């Protein structure tokens, strides 16, 4: 019960929501047959709904007054997979998009016309260079460590 | 004695009247 | 060939057309008291201000914001005497910021034809003050003869 | 000169070349009559000094513009009269 | 010692049949440009103040409101048809003013006789800072 | 009462200054200051527009030729009335 | 001497072309040196005029970018007619076209956009189209799901085909310039082999397939039991119960007697009761009509035998004192040039796009399309832009020719000439001309809502006060309502009911059309959108005169079609091109399209469109608030934006919320297009230094050195957003308002 906000599994207002989700649902499937494919389409929607009511209920997120799950990001361990994990994931993809973009930069850097490498990506390279991202913070610590990160200009 | 039926007709409509005529008249001088 | 350089001169921002040189658009602008340069701007301003100012009344009386009640011809025919008080006071400043009055006449001094012909004295200080005084007289005179007409004499008319 | 034929500059004559002309202005003599000529001169005298008819102007409008303002009839704008109908309470009681 | 060939007026004008483009009231009360030039043949050229004339063989002379439609004009001249051009400035008082080769020679190609004007001897970047210049009536770049 | 037209000495000597000019403010004078031996002047800033197209073909690393725009007339705001 | 004069093999098909990007110019192909040659690429990619300097290439790349752009409308063809094959409920729309709502786009199950898939009716859950592709197949004669997939098929054909053509004629055989200027032959077979035989074509169709299959469709004949078309051909039997003229075949037209014919052939005017659109045997009868009056009007140009018209000699007959020398020279110019012929084209496509979306609204030619009033307004809003876009470019385009293709030495025409010489006349006329106008057309606006603001009601421009009656347009309206009376006796009924009298259809319940009203409200729309119209022109023709030279710059041709200013000289030079008189001008086009697509949609809400009610009485969407509401701004920002965008912001949760979020998204976009507008390249430049010196500290600057965009494509930019995001507004305002309702 963290900033006054009861868990979504232990919420009456969450419920209610899925109680009108599912209403209105119902509403749209009583215009069809049973056997129809657009009441199996709408079956499948409610079944989705179903299961991602169970699973915000289930994952521990904590619902505010309105039956909304609201996100908690001051860095309590209940909550580090709301954003400090999805975060860390995030960095780690960012940081090897950038370290693969410095590293074919880096590389093209002295050519003869290196602008002719970035209007045409040179493939191989840059496949050659796609999984050194792999290691990205090992690879940049280290650069930093060595003066090799940033530039004196 | 009703006092706005005199000085809004003189802001609004004589005062102006006065003003861009003056400074009409002094922006187009030629000293 | 219609249309024609302005006074046989190509180079001149102009052209002479059947609107711009007609005989009887030469004669009837020719005519109009703007354009008599032999005669005292005094009598051209008087007319000038009784022309406009009799055409003055009829817009401010048939679509004033009294132009449903009985005050219709009186008030709304101030109002066109009030504008000829804004436009002759108008003309007056345009007299004061144009002409000064060691200057003289700064009209042309020739024709089409080229001959010599006198300036007019109206684009001049004097001659400026005697039209706008004229043209105030006049304006007065004609807004007092057409509320004369319609609302004190009572001449029938359609009114719009 | 400026009048040859295929030649419109002229160094002693100015007024041809640039064209200042006098395009629709006649030297005609007066059309109006002398008695009305002379009754519009001594009648539109007073009016001829452009400094005095400026300030005359300016006082007289301003004048009869407050003349007429303040004592106009109650009954011909309706901001002179008043509302002459009960007022209206606001969304919350007059607050 | 160049000395500036003097402006004929009963020179003929190129045929055209009249333009709005052409002179106003500035040409009266204040200054207006005159460009003569020689064409060895009757073409056809294009006028700056819109439209096109036919130039007669011979001197040419011809009366614009700017030094600029002068300018294009001998330009256009010079680059399509080959013809030495020369222009002047006419005022009210009929004082003639020969304008544009200043010394007879284009001023794109260096001619000896011609002095300085507006020459500092420094880079840009050498110009003083405002600061040093407040409250004198000297500029930065005039010094 | 005229735009300020100024030439500085890391001019190189090339023309286009002159040669860009649509009123005729510029002229080419002798000088030994570089290899072609020649450097723009500006005698006749009276006519200048502020246009900029001198200093739109200067090829110096900044421009050898600077307008600054100042006090303005009837031929330096490009009036034909 | 009209021949095929065609070059074999004049380009090698290679990918060479393809590896190098830029190759079709010089200054670009030398490779980047910074970011702007990028959109260089894609600036000078379609101007072939500026690549070479040979008419002959020009001309075969033009060639054959229409063949590519033929091949892709007909692959778009082929993609309506597939989506109203499968993924569609046309089958079900045939049985019930009044109750179900037309849909041939599904969406897939993920991530929760399958709400879009709405209950349009039918067993069918999908997005609801506009474009009206169901009345035109209904009109077609297409009763079954396999014809459409043969339509796309055959579409796809065509599009290969097109395609394959394209590569043919400019990599293969290519045309010869002689070729291309043989205007009078591309004329003949315009008219006579394209519109005229075409037009046949298609009255062939509709008197042999649409009649019958629509007859048995508007009977009540259950449409899996109507008789296949080929049926009604081999059968002549089968027609002939439903038209017995066709019993006697085709002798009454050898022998003359066309009267035998007025079954299937009627001049009945009106719309049909049944189906709420024009009567099928009147389209028949035209397009027939149509047919041969193109095809006596395309054997009029002169061609390898001597009879026939010479378009040179016709335009050098007809000179007058005013004009001098008159037309001649304009074929040297139109034979030369193409940006003249598109300039000209693009005009005559706009206007007549314009006429069409207008008697479209007025005539409905397809069974059931007026009582959809989404399709209706879908279609007039779409073909009111397209022709607003069109009338834009053809001054775009002129203004390309005046600059790069004119020349007085050789091609020299007297009426341009004369044209150039008084422009300034016509600018100063036409500058009159839109200040008298924005004055007593919106000023007559602010003086009704001061009037209704101050309590004065009786003082406004209102039809219960001063009232600004259109005695000329009402004259005409009831001049046309009486045509058949006096002046067209041959004609059962009006040409539209939309004159006047006691006619009214109404299908299923809703109101077709109605006899338009006009009134004091109607009268100040349409000076305001004479006003538009003429701002518009000025631009535009301003543009286009002085896109050579002024009093300002002598010499602004040499500068081009498309260049910034000429400095900050003269006060400043800021938007002297043309190309800037054209973004200027596109902004006044979209005003004056929006004021008119609203006038159409609140004037058919409130007097035309509506439900009937079993008693007799019409009750419209708005309650007829046009009349006394549209005179006053406050009106429309009330009563038509505030009012009818509740459809728009409510549509959250539902079927139509993809209307809401383009309606936020057009919002954003219209605002994101003022940061391009309002600002200027050094700040942006400025700044991109300082990012850049940021990436120069590690290592990560790139070699093409980043550089703000250009003056010129700075403000393109921020006017294709500006209309982007202000057209997707009323798009999806209009497309919310419009099918929650109706
Ligand atoms: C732009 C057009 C426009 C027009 C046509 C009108 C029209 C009207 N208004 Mg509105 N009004 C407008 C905009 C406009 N208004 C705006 C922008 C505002 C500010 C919010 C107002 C606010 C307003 C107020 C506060 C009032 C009015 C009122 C009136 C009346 C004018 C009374 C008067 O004194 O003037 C008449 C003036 C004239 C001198 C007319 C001159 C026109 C001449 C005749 C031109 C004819 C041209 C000629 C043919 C050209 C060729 C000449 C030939 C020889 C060649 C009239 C019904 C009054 C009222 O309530 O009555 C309904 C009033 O009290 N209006
Ligand atoms: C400094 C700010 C100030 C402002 C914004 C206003 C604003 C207003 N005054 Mg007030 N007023 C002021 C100071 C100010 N007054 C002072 C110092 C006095 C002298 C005691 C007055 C006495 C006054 C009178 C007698 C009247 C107004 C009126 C008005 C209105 C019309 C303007 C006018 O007629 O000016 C007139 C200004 C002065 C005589 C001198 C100003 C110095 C306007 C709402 C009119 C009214 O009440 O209408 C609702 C009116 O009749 N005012
Ligand atoms: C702030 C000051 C101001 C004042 C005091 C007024 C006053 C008035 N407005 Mg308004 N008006 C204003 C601003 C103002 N206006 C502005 C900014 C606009 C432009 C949007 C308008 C547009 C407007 C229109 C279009 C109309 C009015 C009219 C009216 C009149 C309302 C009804 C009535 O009295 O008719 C009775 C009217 C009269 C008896 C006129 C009396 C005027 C006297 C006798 C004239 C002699 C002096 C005169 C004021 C000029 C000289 C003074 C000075 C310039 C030297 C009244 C005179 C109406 C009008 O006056 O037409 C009849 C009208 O039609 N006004
Ligand atoms: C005018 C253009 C046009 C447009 C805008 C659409 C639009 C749409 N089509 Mg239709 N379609 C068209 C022409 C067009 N079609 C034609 C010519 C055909 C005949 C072959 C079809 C047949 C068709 C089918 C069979 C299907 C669609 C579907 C779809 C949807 C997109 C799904 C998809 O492609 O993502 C996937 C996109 C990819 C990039 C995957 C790779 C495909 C390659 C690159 C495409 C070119 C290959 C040939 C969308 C509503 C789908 C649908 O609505 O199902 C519910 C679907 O299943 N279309
Ligand atoms: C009577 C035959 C004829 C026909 C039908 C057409 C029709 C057409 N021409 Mg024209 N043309 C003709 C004769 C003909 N032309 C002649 C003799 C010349 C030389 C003087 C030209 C010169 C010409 C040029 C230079 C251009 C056209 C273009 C076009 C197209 C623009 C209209 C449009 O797309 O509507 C849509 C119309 C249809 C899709 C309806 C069906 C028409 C079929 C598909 C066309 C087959 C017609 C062809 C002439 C005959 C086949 C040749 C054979 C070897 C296969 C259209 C396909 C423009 C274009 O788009 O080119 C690609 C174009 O750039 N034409
Ligand atoms: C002011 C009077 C006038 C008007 C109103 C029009 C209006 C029209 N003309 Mg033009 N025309 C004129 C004068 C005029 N013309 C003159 C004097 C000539 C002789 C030089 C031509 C030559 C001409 C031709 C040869 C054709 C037109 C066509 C058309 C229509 C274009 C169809 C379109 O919108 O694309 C919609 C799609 C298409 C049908 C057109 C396809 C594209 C065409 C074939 C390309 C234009 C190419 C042209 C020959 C340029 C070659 C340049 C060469 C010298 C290198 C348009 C309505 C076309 C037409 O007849 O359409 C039925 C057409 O084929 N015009
Ligand atoms: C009918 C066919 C037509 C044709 C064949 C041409 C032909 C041409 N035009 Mg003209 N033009 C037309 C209509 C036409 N125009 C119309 C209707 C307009 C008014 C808008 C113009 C206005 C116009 C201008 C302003 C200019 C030309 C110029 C050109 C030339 C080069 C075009 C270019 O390189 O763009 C290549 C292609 C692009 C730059 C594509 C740009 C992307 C557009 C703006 C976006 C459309 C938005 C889209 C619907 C939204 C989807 C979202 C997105 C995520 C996908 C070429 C001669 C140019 C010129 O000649 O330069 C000297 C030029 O300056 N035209
Ligand atoms: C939304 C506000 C707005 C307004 C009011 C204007 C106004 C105008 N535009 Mg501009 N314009 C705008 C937005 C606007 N523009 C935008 C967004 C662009 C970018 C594309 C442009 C670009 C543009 C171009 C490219 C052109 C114009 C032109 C015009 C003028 C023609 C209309 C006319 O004169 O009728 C009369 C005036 C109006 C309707 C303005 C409102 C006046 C009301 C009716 C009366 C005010 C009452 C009265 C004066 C009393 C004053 C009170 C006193 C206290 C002072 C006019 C000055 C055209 C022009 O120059 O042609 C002459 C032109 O070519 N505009
Ligand atoms: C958090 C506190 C971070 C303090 C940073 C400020 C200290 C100086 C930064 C200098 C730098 O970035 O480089 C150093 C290396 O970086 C560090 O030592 C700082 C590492 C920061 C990360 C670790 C901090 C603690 C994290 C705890 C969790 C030393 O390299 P150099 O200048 O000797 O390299 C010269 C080169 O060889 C060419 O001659
Ligand atoms: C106001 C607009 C005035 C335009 C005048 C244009 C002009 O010079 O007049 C022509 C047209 O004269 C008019 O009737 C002008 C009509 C003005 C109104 C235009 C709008 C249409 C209504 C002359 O025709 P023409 O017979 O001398 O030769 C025409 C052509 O070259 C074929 O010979
Ligand atoms: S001022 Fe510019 S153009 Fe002239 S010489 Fe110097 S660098 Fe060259
Ligand atoms: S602000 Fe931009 S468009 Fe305007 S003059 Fe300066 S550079 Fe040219």
């Amino acid at each position: 019960d963290i900033a006054g906000l009861t868990p979504c599994k232990e919420s009456k207002q969450f419920a209610k929501r899925e109680k009108q989700a599912l209403k209105k649902l119902q509403a749209s499937l009583k215009l069809y047959a049973d056997d129809s494919a657009p009441a199996l389409a709408i079956k499948a929607t409610m079944e989705k709904t179903k299961k991602r009511f169970d699973n915000y209920g289930k994952y521990g997120l904590l619902c505010g007054s309105d039956g909304l799950p609201h996100l908690i990001v001051s860095g309590d361990q209940r909550h580090w997979g709301e954003f400090i994990t999805p975060g860390i994931l995030f960095l780690y993809i960012a940081g090897w998009i950038g370290w693969v973009g410095r590293s074919y930069l880096i590389a093209i850097r002295d050519e003869k016309k290196p602008t002719q490498k970035e209007i045409i990506i040179d493939v191989p390279l840059a496949s050659s260079l796609l999984f050194r991202g792999f290691s990205w913070p090992v690879a940049a610590y280290r650069e930093l460590l060595n003066g090799e990160l940033v530039d004196n200009n | 004695m009703n006092f706005p039926s005199i000085f809004v007709p003189l802001v609004g409509l004589v005062f102006p009247a006065i003003a861009m005529a003056s400074l009409f008249l002094y922006v187009q001088k030629n000293k | 060939q219609v249309i024609q350089p302005l006074n046989g001169d190509p180079f001149i921002g102009g052209l002479e057309t059947p609107v711009t040189s007609s005989p009887l658009i030469a004669w009837y602008l020719s005519n109009l008291p703007a354009y008599r340069t032999a005669v005292n701007p005094l009598l051209r301003g008087v007319e000038v201000g009784l022309a406009h100012g009799f055409l003055l009344v009829g817009p401010f009386v048939k679509a004033g914001p009294l132009r449903n009640t009985e005050y219709a011809g009186a008030a709304g025919s101030l109002a066109a005497a009030g504008l000829v008080v804004i436009l002759s006071m108008c003309l007056t400043m345009y007299g004061i910021a144009s002409f000064k009055e060691g200057e003289p006449s700064i009209a042309p001094a020739l024709t089409l034809t080229g001959r010599k012909k006198q300036p007019d004295q109206l684009q001049s200080a004097d001659g400026w003050a005697k039209f706008t005084g004229g043209f105030f007289f006049g304006g007065v005179s004609g807004v007092t003869w057409a509320c004369f007409l319609m609302y004190v004499l009572d001449l029938p008319y359609y009114f719009k | 000169k400026y009048g040859d034929k295929s030649v419109y500059f002229d160094l002693e004559d100015i007024a041809n070349t640039t064209g200042q002309w006098d395009v629709y202005g006649s030297d005609a003599p007066s059309p109006y009559n002398s008695l009305q000529s002379k009754f519009f001169e001594t009648f539109a005298a007073p009016f001829t000094k452009r400094g005095l008819l400026l300030k005359f102007l300016i006082l007289g409008g301003g004048s009869l513009l407050t003349y007429v303002s303040a004592n106009a009839p109650q009954d011909v704008l309706p901001i002179t009269r008043g509302p002459q109908q009960p007022p209206k309470l606001g969304p919350r009681g007059k607050i | 010692g160049f000395t500036p060939p003097e402006l004929d007026p009963n020179t003929p004008s190129p045929i055209f049949a009249g333009s709005t483009g052409g002179l106003l009231r500035k040409a009266q009360v204040e200054e207006f440009y005159v460009i003569t030039w020689e064409s060895p043949k009757e073409q056809i050229f294009e006028m700056p103040t819109g439209g096109a004339a036919i130039m007669r063989e011979g001197p040419n002379l011809l009366k614009l409101a700017r030094k600029e439609q002068c300018l294009a004009l001998g330009t256009r001249l010079r680059s399509k048809y080959k013809i030495k051009y020369q222009f002047y400035r006419v005022f009210p008082s009929g004082e003639v003013q020969y304008l544009h080769p200043k010394d007879g020679v284009y001023p794109e190609k260096v001619n000896p006789g011609r002095q300085g004007v507006g020459l500092n001897m420094r880079s840009i970047g050498k110009n003083v800072s405002p600061i040093e210049v407040k409250f004198t009536g000297k500029q930065p770049y005039d010094l | 009462m005229s735009h300020s037209v100024k030439i500085y000495d890391t001019c190189i000597g090339c023309t286009q200054c002159v040669r860009a000019c649509p009123t005729d403010v510029l002229e080419m004078i002798p000088w030994d200051g570089c290899k072609a031996k020649q450097i723009a002047s500006a005698p006749r800033t009276e006519d200048c527009v502020g246009c900029k197209r001198c200093e739109s073909a200067c090829p110096t690393d900044f421009l050898s030729v600077r307008v600054y725009l100042w006090h303005e007339t009837t031929r330096s705001m490009g009036l034909g009335y | 001497e009209v021949k095929i004069l065609v070059d074999r093999d004049p380009v090698k098909t290679s990918f060479e072309a393809w590896a190098k990007p830029g190759h079709f110019s010089r200054t670009i192909a030398k490779g980047p040196e910074t970011t702007t040659w990028i959109w260089n690429l894609h600036a000078d990619a379609h101007d072939f005029d500026s690549h070479t300097s040979d008419l002959e290439e020009i001309s075969r790349k033009i060639f054959s970018a229409h063949f590519g752009q033929l091949s892709i409308i007909f692959l778009w063809l082929s993609g309506m007619y597939f989506h109203g094959a499968r993924f569609s409920n046309y089958e079900a729309w045939l049985s019930d076209p009044t109750h179900i709502g037309p849909s041939a786009q599904v969406v897939w199950p993920i991530v929760g956009q399958e709400i879009l898939n709405g209950d349009v009716g039918g067993g069918f859950r999908g997005i609801q189209i506009t474009s009206g592709f169901f009345q035109i197949w209904r009109a077609s004669g297409i009763t079954s799901e396999l014809q459409l997939y043969c339509t796309a098929i055959g579409a796809l054909v065509f599009a290969a085909l097109m395609l394959f053509a394209g590569w043919f004629h400019y990599h293969k055989a290519a045309p010869k310039l002689a070729w291309f200027q043989d205007v009078e032959s591309m004329l003949n077979h315009h008219l006579a082999g394209l519109l005229g035989l075409g037009s046949l074509s298609w009255a062939g169709h509709q008197i042999h397939v649409s009649l019958p299959i629509n007859q048995f469709l508007n009977a009540g004949v259950d449409p899996k039991e109507i008789p296949l078309p080929h049926e009604l051909i081999l059968n002549r039997d089968l027609l002939a119960q439903l038209y017995p003229s066709f019993a006697e075949g085709a002798t009454p037209f050898f022998t003359l007697n066309w009267s035998k014919y007025a079954d299937f052939l009627t001049f009945r005017g009106g719309l049909d009761p049944v189906t709420g659109g024009l009567w099928l045997t009147d389209t028949a009868h035209h397009h027939l009509a149509i047919a041969i009056l193109f095809l006596i009007a395309g054997h009029m140009y002169r061609t390898n035998w001597g009879i026939g018209h010479g378009l040179k000699d016709i335009l050098e007959a007809h000179k007058g004192p005013f004009t001098g020398q008159g037309h001649k020279g304009l074929y040297e110019i139109l034979t030369t040039s193409w940006h003249a012929q598109l300039a000209l084209n693009l005009a005559m496509l706009g206007s007549l796009t314009i006429v069409v979306a207008h008697h479209m609204y007025a005539m409905p030619p397809y069974p059931y399309l007026a009582t959809d009033y989404g399709t209706q307004l879908s279609l007039f809003t779409h073909h009111m832009w397209i022709g607003g876009f069109l009338i834009v470019g053809a001054a775009a385009h002129a203004a390309i020719f005046m600059v790069r293709d004119y020349d007085p030495t050789t091609r020299y025409n007297d009426l341009l000439d004369r044209v150039l010489r008084h422009r300034d006349a016509i600018i100063s006329h036409l500058n009159w001309a839109c200040i008298f106008l924005g004055f007593h057309s919106f000023g007559l606006y602010i003086h009704n809502d001061t009037m209704s603001a101050l309590g004065r009601p009786q003082d406004m421009f209102s039809d219960t006060a001063i009232q600004l009656q259109p005695v000329f347009a009402q004259w005409i309206q009831n001049t046309h309502a009486l045509a058949p009376s006096a002046t067209a006796p041959g004609a059962t009924a009006s040409t539209s009911l939309t004159w006047g009298g006691s006619d009214l259809v109404a299908v299923g319940g809703k109101v077709a059309l109605l006899p338009i009203p006009l009134g004091t409200a109607d009268f100040l729309v349409h000076h305001i959108h004479a006003f538009t119209i003429h701002v518009t022109v000025l631009i535009l023709l301003k543009g286009v005169l002085f896109a050579r030279s002024s009093r300002l710059i002598p010499d602004k041709a040499n500068l081009g079609f498309r260049f910034p200013c000429d400095g900050p000289g003269r006060g400043g030079t800021c938007q002297v091109s043309a190309w800037d008189h054209v973004f200027l001008g596109l902004f006044w086009m979209y005003n004056s399209i929006s004021v008119v697509i609203f006038h159409f949609s609140w004037k058919m809400q409130s007097d035309v469109w509506g439900s009937i009610s079993d008693q007799g009485v019409v009750t419209h969407i708005t309650g007829g608030n046009f009349a006394q509401s549209s005179i006053t701004i406050n009106g429309w920002l009330r009563d038509f934006l505030w009012a009818q965008a509740s459809q728009v912001i409510q549509s959250y949760g539902s079927s139509l919320s993809a209307y809401g979020l383009f309606f936020l998204g057009a919002h954003f976009v219209w605002a994101f297009s003022l940061m391009f507008l309002f600002s200027g390249r050094g700040y942006w430049q400025e700044l991109i230094e300082s990012i850049v010196w940021a990436h120069n500290k590690l290592k990560v600057a790139p070699a093409t050195q980043p550089r703000a965009l250009s003056i010129v494509q700075g403000r393109a930019v921020g006017v294709t957003h500006y209309l982007l995001g202000g057209i997707a507004t009323t798009w999806a305002f209009f497309l919310a308002r419009i099918i929650a309702v109706g």
